[PDB]
RNA sequence: UUUGGCAUAGUUCC
């Protein structure tokens, strides 16, 4: 839905890295290099960014009730 | 029948990381300190949310749960505060909590990111760690609105994991398997530890029957709330107060 | 003009084109339309 | 019509007289709890606060019952009703007047279920009498029916979404009946086959073998812990076997403390050869088989499914027949707790390293498979040249199929034997197979070497299309691959035709499972 | 009313004669997950009695290669009688042979 | 006017046929929704494909212990006009005559 | 629904005593200590410190159920020495070790930064 | 065949069969025949060429598509009984090539042999390393996992709906999931699973879950339920009053507004009144609707409208967040189902050298008898992918993915090649003697929770015709004491318990009878 | 009592015994407005 | 080649005069038992 | 502090 604030396994904060990760990918980076640059060191933290599916972008399409 | 004489050496010390080596200590003491890092170090975190208006695409419990996990800098005032169950106030007073306020509305044609930058506290020393990017809370369309009031109590990681002050506590003893505490079916497939003191050909240290685990290696990484030296000191003082209160109660019971 | 040992991408290009053209519930829609 | 009302199931007689819905019943999910006794069940606080038992007021308990009534229906250790001698009911769910709270002997107070209450626990279907046994209530925080693990075998219950039923007897007479007749420790040995109906199940069983190996030497602190988990322990730490240069105990030296009384038994490990009993070293047993228990001490041997299991004459069976239910219950509980807390030191796992073989073994398996395929080809050539001679009592097709299936079975068995004998002493498949916990040598063979032939209705895969199995084969192809002999193991993976043939093979098992159940139930009902 | 009733209840026939009418058509769409929705929308059915002990039509015939999934089937009283289309399978719509 | 016929979603005669994802989002319809179901009294109905034996073909079977040895049936239908089926059998009596 | 609140794992309620002392009647000079609202974090240190004492013959601990917060410690000591004295000495030695460790860690921090 | 391939006179849907032996030609234009596309092999070379592949891979802004591929005579539709006169090849570049001659007259070729699997079985990774019953079980359990089921769930008043907080796409995915859109609406979370026997609470298909991970949002979801009521005397939506209405209960009417409907955002506990409706008894009768017992949800949305006829209509939705307890049911993508056994905090779970405690611990005894090796291979491939940065490919029949290649790839990141890792005990801090197999596997949270299954009864409501307890957990009914159970009690011999269960616990009664005629008097 | 229209998003007063119609847009689906009562969420 | 298991149990419990696979094991007396000729 | 029933479909567990 929206990127979680903490990494489930260890608790490192990954909730401030999604925009930077997407920007690095758009700037012609591989996913491994982007994750290395963002400081995500262990695979528990890396999977939080690798496997994330951002549905709030789709949810923002529909108009609000008011 | 007496105590040990532990010694320390700090290999690396940065703003989010402390690596040190404890020596001449028992494995039980080292592991108890390791456990106290995670669980029983008091931290300030949001524990009471009242949502005035939420027209966003996430429900109120979702937003409150996200708010709870934003770390607040409790470097110096975590000792001054009192537990809300231990305070003389009715519900909340400045001596036992910190109040936050969020009020964001979107009136533009571009999606707006509500971040932890928008959380405003009354006390200037308890602010989100991304306020000297930002922790995203929710995204708003045009016309959507969010507004709430939140209170930041004091607690430790045994109660909830939002008061856990650490990110990953690496603990390791006897990097070369001289004590044979773990037995490798094939010793040469296993990568050498970072602290190994062996050559490129030998895989395991020779057996040491008359040895006990000493020289524990730590690496305490902080999640931004406390700084990684006060995490260690508060654990040594925090464990020491548990033992002292046990001794007081035993003395009453014996007499 | 053969496609040798490059087949593991050609077959999936073909399958992707199939599912872009038709979809997954084409049977119900086509039957009701007819 | 009235005949329809009385006719069959859901009809009056057979649906409301021979079986009917009852009060004081609960049903929720069951989850494991190795810290309970054999005859205990964990109950959530909600169910206990909802179910009540009527206790008669006497001078021995009038104060306690009055305090329960004072607590009332709100607080869990409370009560719901007060029943007068005349029979008129007094409510306690709301706020009552202080006059009705008066208690005198001869009254009845319907208190909430508490610890130590006796209940009957059941899992449907109820096949044998070991499916409805009496348990003792213990109240635990969360909301599932915690029950021990050795009691899994009587119920045939695993903890994947299962549920079980709770029935609470309401009178002292029926409570004493259930206590003296249907309690779990009293049903350890079944009268169906005079064997113990419950035994160690697969996790204490995969670990007691490792505990009882010769190599296990225990430090002083580990012995302290393990003895701390022993409920039937005298209080004296036995002399260590190895006394110098460092005091070391042994796994057998502590299982001896677990074993009760003075039990004499002689079993045999599952890897005991056929020469030790004959040649020399009969009583020395180089591989540490030939379990011997003298005077309640494990002198020698490795404990496995054949010693602690649910077979006749096992160690648990001897313990029952010699000491009684009250001591066999403690036997089970102590074995489980001690072995689990030791397993917290040794650990257990299963992985790809445990499912991978050696290059020489792979070469052997591939050679055997190629030889078998060549032999099948030769048999087919001889049959085509009409040189095959029929076996008496069999048709030409029957004898050809028998020869082909025999060759393929020999190939599969030889590859399986190679895979077995190429294992290691640290392999976790071997750990879980030798100890009898879960698995079999055929499963190890299918994982490592060869999945084997797939059969439909007892015959090879039939010709679904016109004279061929699939559109990928020529017509009239009787090779091993055409009719569904999977040459690959599960680790290497199956080619698409073998995948489809394997699915066809597994469909038969699913169908038989879904079919046999109703007929078995009907047969049992007719016999009853 | 006829079309609405037959689609609403699933008894394929007239309301007066819902005895021999074959029930089980027109089920209510599953919405637990997207995979549930798709596998519901691509589903077959064999009208053989679910209590029939003879289980030859319940087996996996050789001719289901690429037409019907070899794995996806319910378990219980309808094992092998409810099936699902393969991924690339198509069903003809019909024409006239003029 | 002779009545109202239910319409299958996303079909050629629905209001969502051919619309783009932006229009679907405007109508509060999920662009990922596959369609292919009816809306009857609010609920969503799905027709289940029903297997049947092929028509207009001659099949020769045999019965276990019946009077005839071999049978042959031709389930006959006319271009989906009417008269659904008419299964004519051409049997052959067994050799166990008394 | 039946979820206990999180604070019940470390908060003594109205009536509960922190530690209760009971004797063991099976063996002379044995004693059992029951501690409420504690876990391995304290049990392990106290056991490992009791084992260092040369006049302690037995020293163990166990948690009877992971869902119920309570620690049981059993210690048996040689005559002319009591398990209560052994327990109190163990706690005192642990406190001394922790204080020394904290002092040395603080001086090590001071040496590391600005030094 | 030439005319059908040109698509000139005979539509591509028509099938043609020649029975060479029996001298018959059969042509079908019927509706209902099931067919699948196949590639065409002319002599020994596919008619599909690199020019076709390039024109397809430029599919955008080129109006070249599957129809233009079919019209070129490259692919073809083959129904079931035309497949009996065709020779197929599973893989072109492997079966068309020169070998020891098996068949040199191939007539078609398979696009990819993994297109024989359905929608629900296309999500299993490495299905060719599994067992067929396990694949069937996963096909069953894939329809019960909880994830976002549709993107517009906020305007749907569905009777029951379940949506996960933070779904993730698999780190080990099949190539054919892009067509099922499992990347866009997934259902599950990648969890660090360790296969070990830790404290005995995962025995017999149970799961140990990290409680600290759960506190951070791991496998949390919402539950939406909708209630409806229309005012079909004169039923009216109105707020009842205690001392003016005939029918009444022990519930609270103070939540309602003036018209008798709860406004959204109002927390309602079990056994409350949502919609207040009253019938004018010819002086008012209460027919209010009540929450299903013990929900404790918050009103989410209220919709007021008119039905077909013209009566006022209302649908009210209630939400309740479901935090994974110790009774909830979880399953992976390999037919391994289990319920949570107990939850440990982070300080108690075993840890690696780097402080990585597992999210889930599963018993090692589940593997040897079930033979789900796809589970282990998925774990290994996920451990490689989370470090490398790519997303692993687990399409069934590959020949370019081996356990050896995966292990070699994993050994280059500092880990043991076969996946094991030295863990430390949580309570004591000591190394565990046996190394544990740990890695990121993709788990699912099934629909079956414990809060929707717990049920108890003690003297509740009673049926009308038989005066026996009701049936149904929603109606506070009892548990049936069937004939098998009474036979078991007969075998036990507990005559008094059996009589209590069949008479006293159920309906008791008294009658009078005449001593002369056996007829009730 | 104020209901928000589901199409034009305009709130309008509607009392009991009144057809549920929307002014200036002619719609027939109306949604209740969020309550003014305050509810407290733990941030867990 | 006979019937075993559930069908056999069904037949033995509800005895029918027409079993599915009736059989009749026969033992020979003298030299017919050993020599294949009289066998 | 009072009690609707019939049918069909799907699912869980042996
Ligand atoms: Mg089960
Ligand atoms: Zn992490
Ligand atoms: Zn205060
Ligand atoms: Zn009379
Ligand atoms: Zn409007």
């Amino acid at each position: 839905m929206i990127i979680p604030v903490r990494c489930f396994t260890c608790g490192k904060i990954v909730g401030n890295k999604w925009e930077a990760y997407l920007g690095l990918l758009q700037a012609e980076y591989t996913e491994g290099d982007a994750l290395d640059a963002l400081g995500l060191k262990r695979y528990c933290c890396r999977r939080m960014l690798l496997a994330h599916v951002d549905l709030i972008e789709k949810l923002l399409n529909y108009a609000p009730l008011e | 029948p007496y105590a040990n004489q532990p010694t320390v050496r700090i290999t690396e010390l940065t703003d989010e990381n402390v690596k040190f080596i404890i020596e001449n200590t028992d494995l039980a003491v080292a592991n108890s300190i390791r456990r106290v890092f995670i669980a029983e170090v008091p931290i300030i975190a949001i524990d009471w949310v009242q949502i005035d208006a939420n027209s966003s695409v996430l429900h109120d419990e979702f937003i409150a749960h996200r708010l709870g996990l934003i770390p607040l800098t409790s470097d110096d005032i975590v000792d001054k505060l009192q537990y809300s169950r231990d305070c003389t106030c009715e519900e909340f007073c400045p001596e036992c909590s910190v109040e936050f306020t969020l009020d964001v509305r979107c009136n533009e044609d571009q999606t707006r990111h509500v971040t932890s930058r928008d959380l405003i506290s009354n006390s200037p020393r308890v602010i989100p760690v991304t306020s000297r990017d930002d922790i995203l809370i929710v995204k708003l369309r045009k016309g959507q609105e969010l507004r709430l009031r939140a209170y930041a109590k004091k607690g430790f990681g045994k109660e909830h994991a939002k008061w856990n002050p650490t990110a990953g506590v690496a603990f390791e003893y006897d990097p070369d398997n001289a004590l044979r505490h773990t037995v490798y079916p094939k010793p040469e497939e296993w990568p050498k530890s970072e602290y190994s003191e062996l050559d490129e050909d030998e895989s395991q240290a020779p057996y040491d029957p008359n040895g006990k685990p000493e020289r524990f290696y730590y690496n305490v990484e902080s999640c931004g709330s406390l700084r990684p030296e006060t995490i260690v000191l508060s654990a040594l003082s925090g464990l020491k107060k548990k033992l002292s209160d046990l001794q007081t109660q035993l003395s009453h019971e014996i007499q | 003009e053969i496609t040798p040992d490059l087949w593991q991408e050609a077959c999936w290009i073909v399958i992707s084109s199939y599912f872009d053209e038709k979809g997954l519930v084409r049977q119900q829609l086509d039957s009701f339309d007819e | 019509s009235l005949k329809q009302r009385l006719k069959g199931k859901e009809g009056r007689v057979r649906g409301n007289l021979m079986g009917k819905r009852v009060d004081f019943s609960a049903r929720t999910v069951i989850t494991p709890d190795p810290n309970l006794s054999i005859d205990q069940v964990g109950v959530p606080r909600s169910i206990a606060a909802n179910m009540t038992f009527a206790e008669i007021v006497t001078p021995f308990n009038i104060d306690r019952l009055q305090e329960l009534v004072r607590r009332g229906n709100s607080q869990y250790p409370g009560a719901k009703y007060i029943i007068r001698d005349n029979g008129d009911r007094i409510d306690l769910r709301f706020h009552p007047k202080p006059s009705d709270l008066h208690l005198q002997t001869g009254y009845k107070v319907e208190r909430h279920m508490c610890d130590g209450d006796i209940v009957i626990f059941n899992r449907q279907p109820t096949l044998h009498k070991m499916s409805m046994m009496g348990h003792r209530v213990r109240i635990l925080p969360w909301s599932t029916f915690r029950l021990n693990l050795s009691v899994t075998t009587p119920y045939n219950a695993d903890f994947d979404g299962d549920e079980m039923n709770l029935h609470l007897p309401q009178s002292l007479e029926t409570r004493a009946e259930i206590q003296e007749l249907a309690m779990v420790p009293r049903m350890i040995v079944t009268p169906q086959s005079n064997r113990p109906v419950m035994g160690i199940v697969q996790d204490t069983l995969t670990a007691v073998r490792k505990f009882t190996k010769r190599d296990v030497f225990l430090e002083r602190g580990e012995v302290m812990n393990l003895l701390m988990f022993l409920s039937t322990w005298d209080g004296k730490v036995p002399q260590p076997a190895i006394l110098k240069p460092r005091p070391l105990w042994t796994g057998k030296q502590i299982f001896s403390l677990i074993i009760p009384g003075h039990i004499n038994c002689i079993r045999t490990h599952s890897t005991h050869p056929d020469d030790e009993d004959s040649g020399p070293y009969k009583h020395i047993s180089p591989g540490d088989t030939k379990v011997v228990v003298e005077n309640g001490e494990l002198i020698m041997g490795i404990l496995c499914k054949k010693s602690l299991g649910t077979s006749a004459g096992s160690l648990v069976h001897i313990s029952y027949l010699e000491m009684g239910h009250d001591i066999t219950r403690l036997f089970y509980s102590n074995i489980q707790t001690v072995i689990n807390n030791w397993l917290l030191i040794e650990g257990h796992t299963i992985g790809i390293g445990d499912s991978i073989a050696d290059s020489k073994t792979y070469q052997d398996i591939q050679n055997t498979i190629k030889k078998a395929k060549q032999d099948v080809i030769e048999v087919i050539e001889k049959a085509h040249n009409n040189e095959l001679e029929p076996t008496p009592g069999n048709t030409l097709r029957q004898t050809f199929e028998n020869q082909v299936n025999r060759i393929l079975n020999d190939a599969r068995d030889k590859t399986g034997s190679s895979a077995q004998k190429s294992l290691s002493e640290y392999n976790n498949f071997k750990s879980m197979v030798v100890s009898g916990a879960k698995g079999s040598k055929i499963n190890i063979s299918q994982v490592i070497a060869v999945v084997g032939q797939q059969n439909v209705e007892g015959k090879r895969i039939p010709f679904g299309f016109k004279h061929r199995t699939l559109p990928h084969f020529i017509k009239d192809d009787y090779g091993p691959e055409s009719r569904g002999f999977v040459e690959n193991s599960y680790l290497a993976g199956l080619t698409p035709t073998e995948f489809f043939f394997h699915a066809m093979g597994g469909r038969e098992g699913l169908i038989d499972t879904a079919v046999k159940t109703a007929e078995t139930g009907y047969i049992q009902r007719r016999l009853i | 009313d006829g079309l609405k009733y037959s689609l609403a209840t699933g008894n394929w026939g007239d309301q007066k004669k819902a005895h021999q009418a074959r029930a089980g058509v027109s089920q209510v769409l599953n919405r637990l997950t997207f995979a549930s929705t798709l596998s519901h929308l691509r589903r077959l059915n064999s009208p053989i009695g679910r209590d029939g002990k003879l289980a030859k039509p319940r087996q996996l015939h050789n001719t289901l290669w690429g037409m019907v999934c070899p794995a996806e089937t319910p378990e219980g009283h309808a094992v092998g009688l409810v099936k699902n289309l393969a991924l690339m399978a198509y069903i003809s719509v019909g024409s006239q042979p003029s | 006017f002779i009545g109202k016929i239910p319409i299958m979603l996303r079909s050629t005669y629905c209001l969502l046929n051919g619309l783009t994802d932006r229009d679907l989002c405007e109508l509060n319809e999920c662009p990922l929704d596959p369609g292919g179901y009816f809306i009857i009294n609010g609920s969503e109905k799905v027709l289940i494909a029903q297997e049947k034996m092929a028509t207009n073909t001659v099949y020769v079977f045999a019965k276990k212990d019946s009077k005839y040895a071999y049978t042959g049936e031709c389930r006959s239908c006319l271009e989906n006009s009417s008269r659904p089926t008419s299964t004519i059998w051409v049997s052959m009596l067994a050799r166990g005559g008394q | 629904m039946n979820a206990p609140p999180a604070f019940e794992s470390f908060l003594l309620f109205e009536g509960e005593k922190k530690i209760t002392i009971n004797k063991d009647t099976k063996v002379p000079n044995a004693c059992l200590f029951t501690i409420n609202k504690e876990d391995h974090t304290l049990g392990n240190i106290i056991k490992s410190q009791l084992l260092k004492d040369p006049q302690v013959l037995f020293a163990g601990y166990k948690v009877p159920h992971p869902l119920e917060h309570k620690i049981i410690i059993r210690v048996q000591t040689t005559p002319d020495y009591s398990p209560q004295e052994a327990f109190t000495n163990a706690i005192t030695d642990l406190i001394s070790e922790l204080s020394l460790l904290e002092e040395r860690f603080r001086v090590a921090i001071k040496d590391k930064q600005e030094g | 065949r030439k005319l059908r391939r040109q698509m000139d006179i005979i539509v591509s849907e028509v099938s043609m069969i020649r029975d060479i032996r029996e001298r018959e030609i059969r042509i079908y234009t019927d509706a209902g025949r099931i067919c699948r596309p196949l590639l065409i092999v002319e002599k020994q070379k596919l008619l599909l060429k690199k020019r076709h592949i390039d024109q397809l891979k430029e599919r955008e802004y080129n109006n070249y598509s599957w129809q233009d591929l079919v019209a070129s005579g490259v692919v073809e539709y083959i129904d079931t009984l035309e497949e009996e006169t065709v020779m197929l090849a599973m893989t072109p570049d492997d079966l068309q090539e020169k070998e020891v001659a098996y068949c040199s007259t191939y007539t078609h070729c398979e696009i990819h042999p993994s297109m024989i699997l359905g929608v629900c079985a296309s999500i299993i990774p490495f299905p060719d390393h599994n067992q067929s019953p396990r694949n069937t079980y996963q096909s069953a359990m894939g329809k019960q996992a909880m994830g976002v089921y549709i993107t517009n769930f906020h305007v749907r008043m569905d009777t029951l709906a379940h949506v996960l907080y933070y779904p993730q796409k698999p780190l080990v995915t099949t190539r054919s999931m892009e067509y099922l859109r499992f990347r866009e609406l997934p259902a599950g979370i990648n969890s660090i699973v360790a296969i070990a026997s830790y404290t005995g609470y995962n025995q017999e298909d149970s799961v140990i879950m990290n409680r600290s991970a759960v506190d951070r949002g791991f496998f949390r979801s919402v539950f939406y339920r909708s209630y409806k009521e229309q005012e079909s005397q004169e039923e009216v939506f109105e707020k009842p009053t205690r001392e003016t209405c005939q029918g009444m209960r022990h519930a609270i009417y103070d939540k309602l507004d003036d018209d008798g409907l709860i406004a959204p955002g109002v927390r309602v506990s079990g056994d409350d009144v949502i919609i207040g409706k009253t019938v004018t008894l010819p002086t008012k009768r209460d027919c209010s609707t009540f929450l299903r017992t013990s929900e404790t949800g918050i009103v989410d949305q209220v919709m007021v409208t008119l039905n077909q006829e013209g009566y006022k209509f209302c649908k009210i939705r209630v939400r309740s967040v479901r935090i994974p307890q110790i009774g909830d049911k979880f399953a992976s993508r390999h037919g391994q189902k289990g319920t949570c056994g107990i939850q440990y905090r982070q300080e108690d779970m075993p840890f690696t050298c780097e402080g990585i405690t597992p999210d889930i611990i599963i018993n090692p005894h589940a593997i040897p008898s079930r033979m789900t090796i796809g589970h282990l291979i998925e774990c290994l491939q996920g451990k490689v992918s989370a470090n490398k940065g790519e997303i692993g490919d687990a399409t069934p029949f590959n020949d370019a993915v081996n356990v050896q290649k995966i292990s070699n790839l994993l050994s280059d990141y500092g880990y043991h090649l076969r996946g094991n890792e030295v863990l430390y005990n949580g309570f004591t801090g000591r190394k565990i003697t046996s190394q544990i197999f740990i890695g990121p596997t993709y788990y699912q949270r099934l629909k079956h929770m414990v809060d929707d299954k717990i049920h108890s009864r003690a003297r509740g409501p009673i049926q009308i015709l038989n005066r026996q307890p009701m049936e149904g957990r929603s109606r506070d009914g009892g548990l049936r004491f069937g004939e098998m159970e009474r036979d078991c009690q007969i075998a036990h011999g507990a005559a008094q318990f059996l009589r209590e269960r069949l008479f006293e616990a159920s309906d008791p009664y008294q009658v009078h009878v005449c001593n002369l005629c056996g007829i009730m008097a | 009592m104020i209901y928000i229209c589901g199409e034009c998003h305009t709130e309008n007063e509607i009392k009991s015994r009144d057809p549920i119609r929307c002014r200036e847009c002619g719609y027939r689906i109306m949604y209740k407005k969020r309550t003014k009562r305050l509810v407290v969420f733990d941030a867990r | 080649n006979v019937t075993l298991g559930v069908p056999r149990l069904k037949e033995l419990i509800n005895i029918s005069k027409k079993p599915k696979t009736p059989s009749l094991t026969v033992f020979l007396l003298g030299q017919s038992a050993r020599d294949a000729e009289r066998a």
